């Protein structure tokens, strides 16, 4: 904003938002896949207990 | 359909656009950045 008008700043900020929103989707998808693995391990540990 | 109407010099016709700078678009007539109209401009040196 400091060095650009709104008409063009909306486009530049929208690009950054899309990029960082993709970062969050990658993060959350991997946590779900990895949480299933620790859950399977907790089920094995409970069964052995 | 709101029709605004005025006269301006010829090197400032490019300032009637959404998001522009210069002594017409700053404080004489500011188009919004949410613009969906149509800007029409023609010479009138033979009249005005």
């Amino acid at each position: 904003l400091s060095r650009l008008d709104p008409p063009e700043a909306e486009v530049q900020i929208d690009r950054l938002i899309t990029g960082r929103l993709q970062s969050l989707q990658t993060y959350v998808t991997q946590q779900l896949i990895r949480a299933a693995e620790i859950r399977a391990s907790a089920n094995l540990a409970a069964t052995k207990m | 359909v709101y029709a605004d109407s005025f006269v301006i010099r010829g090197n400032e016709v490019s300032q009637i656009a959404p998001g522009q700078t210069g002594n017409i678009a700053d404080y004489n007539y500011k188009l919004p950045d949410d613009f969906t109209g149509c800007v029409i401009a023609w010479n009138s040196n033979k009249l005005d």
